[PDB]
């Protein structure tokens, strides 16, 4: 499996030294430096959002090009980490207008249709197109919890959430009060969330089918790039997620499936 | 106001009727590091007045402060024939502030003040030493019979850390203490990192120590009674002044011992062979 | 140095030309025999240096801790000077002796702390080599990359963080491989001459390094020449508080049979 | 570390090369008695290495101590492929006829590390023990296994998972399944009568007895040891030998 | 602890502000307030919050991001110095009341699009327009329970502002939970909910304006009617998969 050849500490390191050295050195047709001007741009309005074409990445480093479509998890957690660091060398303060720095990926070769989505797409990155329906607020969601213990008024260290299941205490030190564990509202960590809703576009829908459609997760900087009646370039981690609704309403056991928006195109 | 008794000891220290001027003499000597021990005597101060005396009786340990600090401040006004030393203190003290260019009184301090018991008091036996006299002075007789060899005890702390280059204090004012881990200049919580200072002992302050047990004479003893002792600490001038076997009279300092119910130890101030 | 009136150049210096003029260059012959004895060290006078300069005397007394290598320095060159043909072990060790005991065991004031002294004594106990880590190996073990830290004033510093992978608490000591020099206790009681009337002799601690190590034994009445040293003492092996009053011992230079 | 495995791939060849008058490779015919249950240690003549190899035998003489666990782990090799054994029996190396007989006082720091050889007179013995030389420590927060984690002369345990989530500070509970035990004796020598110099006490040491070399040697025998010097555990530490081969003379 | 020396810091600030200049006089400007309101029976006053930074900037700083326990601290040190100033009360008026304080400041106000997810228990400023109310319901704020077997009580239990419960004890010190709230010994205050819409500008093109809920407390209710434009001072907080809904305690009205 790629995700566990990624997983060793050597070749998360390596991995990690290559983007360095690619954000640092890729000089353009012309020679110039393309990620020093895009971290510029970037610094100087105030984002935390990084574009990363993947055609210049396959043509710098194929291996890195081949890694990501198939573990686009960790190797986009080392991409951000990276390019952490080279706007911190670039820009010392940037510690203050920014906490953390996040990379869109650009021009996936693969595209795809909603209606040709199956399990052998899940846990892969996808790029699909359509029309957006339905735009749910912004709400606060959980991202780093900090659980305390009554027993020693101690505060347990943080635990990072993810969209598919809930979150449990681990451990405290020596007094093992597990029950009487809660949450503080101040030293919490939360995040932005908005659950779209994308379906095929009016055009390209077989006449004799129906229009589908699938649900899309927008996190902290993607909120409110998309409005009801868009046509987007969705680019994504699809995603399985259980629902017990859907088993009992059918009388046979089914998982809905969702999609974690990486990058967002209006066309 | 502890102020205004200051001001009543540098009083009596300048003007000293003899009029030789016995405490001037002795402190320009102290500044020229002639002398060490300033042994004030409490009869003088009763000639002048009584009252002072016994409140310096009832509670010997801020007036011995305040006198030292008396001093202190009469001290540079006899300094006449500059210094002949090479103290390697004052050699690291120069250095350094060469260096500055480029306190605490106790640490600038060199002589140790003593009270003698007035005429008035009279000699206790150890048994005689109740709690009622805690804090005050007291005069014990008895014979020594043990002392241990004499020891340099820290007073100040003077440690040093690599990233800055000012230089940490820490008095000692307990029989334990723990060394600094982490330095607390403001150069270093600048820099959001404390330092790992290290104590530099050439720029420290160490003074002689010595304890001694003294028992009750036999004959004082009533016949049913077992002997009973006491635990001196003596430091300063006073070390190297008595040996086993010897019959002593000692004025001193009445304290217990803290590391509700806790020993007792005697803070030495004056020590006499008595036969 | 920092509080200290040493120049290693001066010295160095001085050291030399003290060596070519002892006219009492007698030490330049010592160097002669040594060229040929093969073992690289010379015993030295205190009393000739301070004919020479008492103001150098005074320096190496006050300050033995720097003023031995640079004596040491000086010595080194002016042997390659005169001989560099000749092949040696290792590096000439001046070890500046004392004809006569400066002080007794008592008498030892705080004052004399970090500072060159002699006494006499006889021999009591003698301890066995006691080993002592000099260099630090420090190897990670989240990227097993290996260091070489040596000492720096007794408190080695271990960094967490990695240099390789940059992982905290990493770098883990493994004794085994790090480098080792030899110590040895000895005890050393007072002759009855220094004894006052009705007194028990006293004892005093002294720490033989190196060659020093094994060269005196129980019932050998000698006389010492090394630096006085006061150490700091903890309450309890758990418990970091630290006594007021500190103990003292004596790290030998120089041994003298007489 | 390329100087410990060019010497574990010099010593496998020695060891499947090595031929005497007769042409034939006598470890062969030794790994053939340890393919047996109750042998787990090997033997080999120091002067036939530096026959077969001087620089390989020098090698082994700078860093013995550091060296040897790639010897155990190529003649571990090399019985495996000779017969079958499972997998998770260990073996040991035992150097025999080394002729650079050394002094107990000569014994120094410098020589910590280096293979030596020592005689003397045994004193006293000790029970044997089990010994563990390589634990198994288990994550309590995220059930992860970290084996093969050697003890230094005393009770070690890291502070990392085997899996990049947890961090755990002081627990890791031991597994006796997964562990590996090897005999342990503890016995004490003196300095023999010829040694003793004028005026000085016989300077007793302590050996370490380890594998096949254990109950070897009874009380009051004068015994030649082969083994290196290592220091055992403000940091104390103190002196002790590890003998792994032992002879009577 | 330190909150005692917070309070002492906010007590000082009360007593001591003044304002003038010496060529013509100085007034005490929150001293009297408080005592003419109240002695009058109005039991509020509105602080500003440069006069707090002018004082004391560390106090200033440490209301702008944790708001509420330094809030609890200064009605504390109202309380204390209200009752100083009019220690002499008349018969039957010895028991002294709870100050409220309003926050008052003039900085540049935000927008509610702007309000992000790192901004959360900290004082904000936001415009708006009032589009819904509800009517005055009771919210408590001391308690007594009390035993259904043993009648034991657990009197003067403090309830934590806002839309926040109290849960209740389990082991009776009587099966589990044998607690009950008893009617009577409850003290309660006014409370309600509006619901504050986005300025008809900072709408962008082609977008419904968006809405966020505000809750209002004792001397605040029945203030702005549905229609008026008003300017918030309040806490932001929170009342899918760990999501929770986010609410405004206003302390400030400014209507305009
Ligand atoms: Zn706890
Ligand atoms: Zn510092
Ligand atoms: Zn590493
Ligand atoms: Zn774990
Ligand atoms: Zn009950």
């Amino acid at each position: 499996t790629v995700r566990e050849w990624v997983s060793m500490a050597a070749t998360r390191l390596e991995i990690y030294h290559r983007f360095k050295n690619f954000l640092r050195t890729h000089v353009d047709e012309h020679g110039h430096n393309v990620f020093k001007e895009k971290i510029s741009d970037m610094c100087k309005e105030n984002k935390e959002s990084l574009p990363v074409n993947y055609e210049d990445l396959a043509a710098r480093e194929h291996v890195l090009a081949y890694f990501l479509p198939e573990a686009p998890a960790e190797m986009l957690k080392i991409f951000d980490e990276a390019a952490k660091e080279v706007v911190l060398v670039m820009y010392p303060k940037y510690d203050r207008i920014a906490r953390e720095i996040h990379v869109r990926i650009s021009h996936l070769p693969l595209v795809e249709e909603l209606r040709s989505l199956r399990q052998l797409h899940l846990n892969q990155l996808i790029r699909t197109s359509g029309v957006v329906t339905c735009c749910t607020g912004v709400l606060p969601q959980l991202s780093m919890v900090k659980y305390n213990c009554n027993k020693c008024n101690f505060i347990l260290g943080p635990f990072f959430q993810s969209q598919n299941q809930e979150v449990r205490p681990g451990s405290c030190p020596e007094c093992q009060s597990f029950g009487p564990f809660e949450i503080n509202m101040e030293e919490t960590v939360y995040q932005n969330y908005q659950r779209i809703t994308i379906q095929e576009s009016p055009g390209k829908v077989a006449a004799g089918r129906l229009p589908r459609s699938k649900d899309a997760i927008l996190l902290a900087d993607l909120v409110d790039s998309c409005k009801p009646g868009d046509e987007i370039e969705l680019t994504g981690i699809y995603h399985n997620n259980y629902d017990g609704s859907l088993n009992t309403a059918n009388g046979f056991p089914v998982f809905a499936t969702v999609i974690l928006a990486n990058h967002i195109t209006k066309k | 106001d502890y102020q205004a008794e200051k001001e009543k000891c540098k009083t009596f220290l300048q003007e000293f009727y003899k009029k030789n001027f016995k405490y001037g003499v002795q402190l320009a000597n102290i500044a020229h590091r002639e002398q060490v021990a300033l042994c004030i005597d409490l009869d003088d101060l009763a000639e002048e007045d009584p009252e002072l005396v016994d409140a310096i009786c009832e509670n010997t340990r801020r007036y011995t402060n305040l006198f030292a600090d008396a001093v202190q401040e009469l001290l540079p006004q006899y300094k006449e024939r500059e210094v002949v030393h090479k103290d390697a203190l004052d050699v690291y003290i120069e250095h350094r502030l060469m260096m500055e260019q480029r306190y605490p009184p106790e640490l600038m301090r060199r002589f140790e003040l003593y009270f003698k018991a007035p005429s008035s008091s009279k000699a206790r036996v150890v048994r005689d030493v109740k709690a009622d006299s805690i804090g005050k002075l007291v005069t014990v007789r008895g014979i020594v019979t043990r002392v241990t060899e004499v020891k340099p005890m820290m007073v100040v702390a003077t440690y040093t850390c690599d990233q800055c280059g000012a230089e940490t204090y820490q008095p000692i004012q307990s029989p334990t203490f723990m060394p600094l881990i982490m330095c607390p200049s403001r150069e270093c919580q600048t820099n959001r990192s404390g330092g790992r200072l290290y104590l530099q002992t050439r720029g420290s302050k160490f003074i002689k120590f010595q304890e001694l047990k003294i028992q009750e004479h036999s004959d004082q003893v009533p016949v049913g009674n077992i002997p009973r002792c006491m635990s001196v600490y003596v430091r300063g001038e006073n070390t190297r002044l008595a040996q086993p076997g010897d019959h002593v009279g000692i004025t001193g300092v009445f304290l217990p011992m803290l590391r509700l119910l806790s020993e007792t130890y005697l803070e030495s101030h004056r020590l006499v062979k008595m036969n | 140095i920092w509080g200290t009136d040493v120049n290693v150049a001066t010295c160095k210096e001085k050291f030399q030309r003290f060596v070519q003029r002892f006219i009492d260059p007698i030490y330049m012959q010592r160097l002669e025999e040594i060229n040929v004895v093969g073992d690289p060290f010379l015993n030295i006078d205190c009393d000739h240096l301070r004919n020479f300069d008492q103001d150098l005397y005074r320096q190496l007394v006050c300050y033995p801790q720097e003023v031995i290598p640079t004596f040491d320095m000086a010595a080194n060159e002016i042997f390659f000077e005169r001989y560099p043909d000749s092949i040696l072990e290792h590096q000439i060790q001046v070890r500046p002796y004392n004809a006569l005991k400066t002080r007794n065991m008592r008498s030892l004031n705080p004052e004399d702390i970090d500072q060159l002294i002699t006494i006499s004594g006889m021999v009591i106990r003698t301890s066995q080599i006691i080993p002592e880590m000099q260099e630090a190996f420090f190897k990670c073990q989240v990227c097993a990359f290996t260091t070489r830290v040596e000492i720096d004033r007794g408190r080695i510093a271990e960094p967490s963080v990695c240099k390789h992978c940059n992982t905290t608490h990493s770098m883990a000591l493994i004794h085994n491989r790090s480098m080792f020099s030899d110590k040895q206790m000895i005890k050393l009681q007072e002759s009855p001459e220094d004894m006052p009337a009705g007194q028990t002799p006293h004892t005093t601690i002294l720490y033989g390094h190196n060659d020093l190590v094994d060269k005196v034994q129980p019932g050998d009445r000698v006389n010492v020449t090394g630096i006085y040293r006061a150490v700091p003492i903890r309450v309890n092996p758990r418990v970091r508080n630290v006594k007021s009053v500190y103990k003292t011992h004596i790290d030998v230079i120089h041994y003298r049979k007489t | 570390d390329e100087l410990s495995d060019k010497c574990q791939k010099l010593f496998l060849e020695f060891l499947e090369e090595c031929k005497g008058k007769d042409g034939s490779n006598l470890y062969v015919s030794a790994a053939e008695e340890l393919i047996r249950p109750e042998r787990n240690t090997l033997a080999v003549n120091f002067t036939d290495i530096e026959y077969y190899n001087q620089q390989l035998a020098t090698t082994i003489q700078e860093e013995y101590y550091r060296v040897y666990p790639h010897l155990c782990r190529a003649v571990r090799s090399f019985a495996r492929q000779m017969g079958n054994i499972p997998a998770n029996k260990e073996f040991y190396i035992a150097f025999s006829d080394f002729p650079a007989r050394q002094k107990i006082r000569e014994l120094s720091s410098a020589k910590i590390g280096t293979l030596l050889r020592i005689s003397g007179q045994v004193v006293r013995t000790h029970p044997v023990h089990p010994e563990l030389v390589s634990g198994t420590f288990l994550c309590m927060d995220c059930q992860s296994i970290v084996k093969d984690v050697e003890q230094q002369f005393r009770y070690t345990q890291p502070t990392i998972c085997k899996n990049p989530v947890c961090a755990n500070r002081r627990r890791f509970t031991l597994d006796t399944n997964k562990s590996r035990f090897v005999d342990f004796q503890k016995v004490r020598i003196q300095e023999t009568q010829a040694e003793l110099p004028r005026g000085a006490i016989p300077r007793s040491v302590e050996i370490i007895l380890r594998a096949e070399a254990v109950e070897s040697a009874m009380a009051g025998d004068r015994c030649d040891f082969t083994g290196t010097l290592i220091v055992v555990p403000d940091l104390s530490y103190r002196l002790a030998f590890l003998a792994c081969y032992v002879g009577a003379t | 602890a330190k909150k005692s020396q917070l309070k002492k810091r906010f007590r000082e600030f009360l007593r001591q502000y003044r304002i003038g200049t010496d060529r013509t006089g100085f007034t005490f400007k929150y001293r009297d307030e408080l005592k003419r309101h109240y002695n009058l029976g109005e039991y509020w006053i509105e602080v500003e919050m440069e006069d707090l930074a002018s004082f004391d900037e560390d106090l200033a700083d440490y209301l702008y991001k944790q708001p509420t326990e330094h809030l609890q601290l200064l009605e504390e040190a109202a309380q204390e110095v209200a009752d100083e100033v009019t220690r002499p009360r008349p018969a039957g008026e010895e028991t002294i009341q709870e100050i409220q304080v309003m926050l008052r400041s003039d900085a540049n106000p935000a927008n509610i699009r702007s309000l992000k997810s790192e901004q959360m228990s900290h004082l904000v400023k936001i415009p708006g327009i009032i589009i819904a109310a509800t009517a005055v319901r009771a919210k408590a704020t001391k308690i007594s329970i009390q035993c259904r077997s043993c009648r034991n009580t657990i009197g003067n239990i403090a309830v934590r502002p806002g839309l926040e419960g109290y849960a209740m004890p389990r082991k009776c010190n009587c099966p589990l939970d044998p607690y009950f709230i008893i009617p009577d010994k409850c003290k309660c205050v006014d409370f309600q909910t509006l619901k504050l819409q986005e300025s008809p500008d900072a709408v962008p093109h082609g977008e419904l304006p968006r809405h966020m809920q505000l809750y209002c407390d004792r001397y605040l209710c029945d203030k702005v009617v549905p229609g008026n434009r008003v300017t918030i001072m309040g806490i932001y907080s929170i009342r899918g998969v760990g999501i929770r809904s986010s609410y405004i305690r206003v302390v400030g009205i400014q209507v305009d």
